[PDB]
């Protein structure tokens, strides 16, 4: 299996977009499951959003090839031809041209079987009306959330990028948030269903106060884009790669952000009424698994929403339905 | 797009508000049909002026003046002649004084066939009954002899005013006043 | 002009500005202060404008069922199942049908019939609308809702629409009748 010349990402030789373009039929044919769906809103002429920064972290070398999530992009084809020059080196990638609001595209894609649906827009981020800016993303969220399937709907995992943080109020039902609440307190943000560029602003101040902290966050979120790769891309030749020596390929083992469930396996003894401190010490020692937070069902008694508890207290109780954010070498 | 975002905002604030929205394009109806809280059994509706205008003119291809026949029924107007009008204009303008009204058929209609109810309602009450709500429930237009009127059937009438269609609720048959002047039906109590 | 005409051909025009109806035909002689619904081209069904639809908002509020009637008629029968099937984005799915769904082929339709010949012509020959209504209803289930009569009874092809005539209203053999029918 091949890699980028710095060993950090899975790689394959260039291709024409027509090798990875599919049709509603071919797609449905494809046995997609546990994949990532990207619902892309764009005009042919709209600015490049850079989807390499979405697809690259999902194709890191610290994954085995069998566990790389397949990726399918639903969106405007003329826009994707302009983007494709940067995407053409990533494996397990495909395009279904058309609107993400078209329900037959979503069903062909097996939207009900994905591990995440990403809703993202290249449209004008400051068009006339501050309520119209996110209408495509809001309609796409509400559309998917209202569907039904047969051998559902609001159960499927979604993340939406928002241009106006306020529009988060429309994004889901059974919120009951006061519209005066700031984004970080809202239900869709507290669950990880919404994201907005505004939360990144304090990366300027943290870049100043401790540059190293900005390199940590990056090593994690980029999946390991080193400044050698940033230079190799700045040479303009595209992402050069191939087979690798063991000397560079040694870097395939890096820390990854992973999520593990207390429902079964060796840690379930802590899900059965243990405490976060007991879990942390046990997992660290026996597995080198460093726990950083919980993802717990909001409805503990009946929706699928979960929320994120960063760094619980040592004596914080656990439920067998909890999932744990961890840093791991496996 | 602006009006869909309004219905989204209204329904997001409270799902059970009956929303009626005017749409300029028929394909835009699909977007609000996909809203989680949208429900036509709850009385939500999209008055789509593209769907409507082209339906009225399409029925005119089948029955030439029918767009005028039918568009006059759904606006409130009133007859107010002048001697400057030609005879044909006085006929026409009397027709424009019609609107379509909904009222419950009185218990005197019970177990009539719809044709017998329509004969009675036209000839004795001076009302044009043309459809009924049949019990969930559904609309039936000019239904055949196989369909009976039942207690608390809503009927659809063409008439000159709401005060005309009340007469269909008030009518008693032989159980009270039921003869001669259409002003004489009143209220009876049998 | 045509050879083996012209103003004889049936026309309907959608208008963006209701006032422009004044230009649409000759031998109108309508005062330009007249509102659209009184003008000759509207009274004959030659003109239509989106403005006449506005009171569908208020009637949608006061009696939702009345809005579903008008629709069942004007759409020819677009049920909310079809509106959902189109909202699935796959286009209009169809094929051969079972007798169980195909039963719905018999629905009430707006039709027009002429008093010039056939069994109803006896009413066109100096009868009254009430005699016609009762006869057609009983013998055929044909429910009459109005007339379409020549404006020039003595010589253009224009006709006008008389919604729901009185019971004692006279008939001409040249009249055409708006009816609701199962055949």
């Amino acid at each position: 299996r091949k890699f980028d010349s710095t060993g950090m990402f899975h790689w394959c030789p260039d291709r024409p977009l027509n090798d990875c373009l599919q049709d509603r039929s071919q797609a449905s044919a494809s046995g997609l499951r546990n994949h990532v769906v990207v619902c892309l809103f764009a005009d042919a002429a709209s600015p490049l959003i850079g989807l390499r920064n979405l697809v690259m972290p999902l194709r890191a070398s610290n994954f085995h090839y069998h566990e790389l999530k397949p990726t399918i992009i639903v969106g405007n084809l003329d826009y994707l031809h302009r983007e494709w020059k940067t995407l053409q080196n990533f494996p397990k990638l495909s395009i279904l041209p058309g609107s993400p609001l078209n329900r037959a595209n979503l069903r062909a894609v097996n939207i009900n079987l994905c591990d995440m649906c990403v809703i993202v827009s290249a449209k004008d981020r400051n068009m006339e009306d501050p309520n119209l800016v996110d209408k495509e993303a809001i309609l796409c969220s509400l559309n998917i959330k209202a569907m039904t399937f047969d051998d559902a709907g609001a159960n499927v995992p979604l993340i939406t990028e928002l241009a106006n943080d306020s529009n988060v109020q429309f994004l889901d039902q059974d919120d009951d948030d006061d519209p005066d609440t700031e984004l970080y307190m809202t239900q869709p943000f507290a669950c990880g269903t919404a994201f907005a560029v505004s939360v990144l602003d304090s990366l300027m101040s943290t870049s100043y106060f401790n540059d190293n902290a900005l390199t940590l966050i990056r090593t994690l979120i980029t999946g390991g884009a080193t400044p050698e790769l940033e230079q190799i891309l700045a040479e303009g030749a595209g992402m050069r790669g191939g087979y690798c020596s063991p000397a560079v390929l040694a870097n395939r083992d890096r820390c990854r952000v992973a999520q593990i469930s207390l429902f079964d396996g060796p840690l379930a003894q802590f899900g059965q009424g243990g405490h976060y401190g007991e879990l942390f010490v046990y997992a660290l020692r026996h597995f080198g698994i460093l726990c950083i937070g919980l993802y717990r069902f909001r409805d503990t008694n009946p929706s699928s929403k979960r929320y994120v508890i960063t760094n619980p207290p040592e004596d914080f109780p656990l439920l067998p339905t909890d999932q744990v954010y961890v840093l791991t070498y496996k | 797009a602006a009006n869909i975002m309004r219905v989204i905002s209204i329904k997001n604030y409270h799902s059970d508000i009956k929303v009626i929205v005017q749409l300029l394009q028929y394909h835009n109806k699909a977007y609000l049909l996909n809203i989680p809280s949208w429900d036509w059994k709850r009385g939500d509706d999209a008055v789509c002026v593209a769907e409507l205008k082209l339906g009225f003119i399409a029925q005119s291809c089948l029955a030439p003046g029918f767009s005028t026949l039918m568009a006059n029924l759904f606006t409130m107007r009133s007859y107010k002649p002048t001697p400057e009008m030609s005879q044909w204009q006085t006929d026409y303008m009397r027709g424009t004084g019609m609107e379509m009204y909904t009222e419950y058929l009185s218990s005197a209609f019970n177990a009539l066939t719809f044709p017998e109810a329509a004969e009675l309602c036209f000839s004795k009450l001076k009302l044009l009954l043309l459809a009924i709500e049949v019990r969930e429930s559904t609309l039936a237009i000019n239904p055949g002899p196989k369909v009976k009127i039942e207690n608390a059937t809503q009927g659809f009438f063409i008439a000159e005013s709401a005060e005309e269609v009340k007469r269909a609720f008030y009518y008693c048959k032989n159980c009270h006043a039921n003869v001669s002047d259409v002003r004489q039906i009143k209220k009876c109590k049998c």
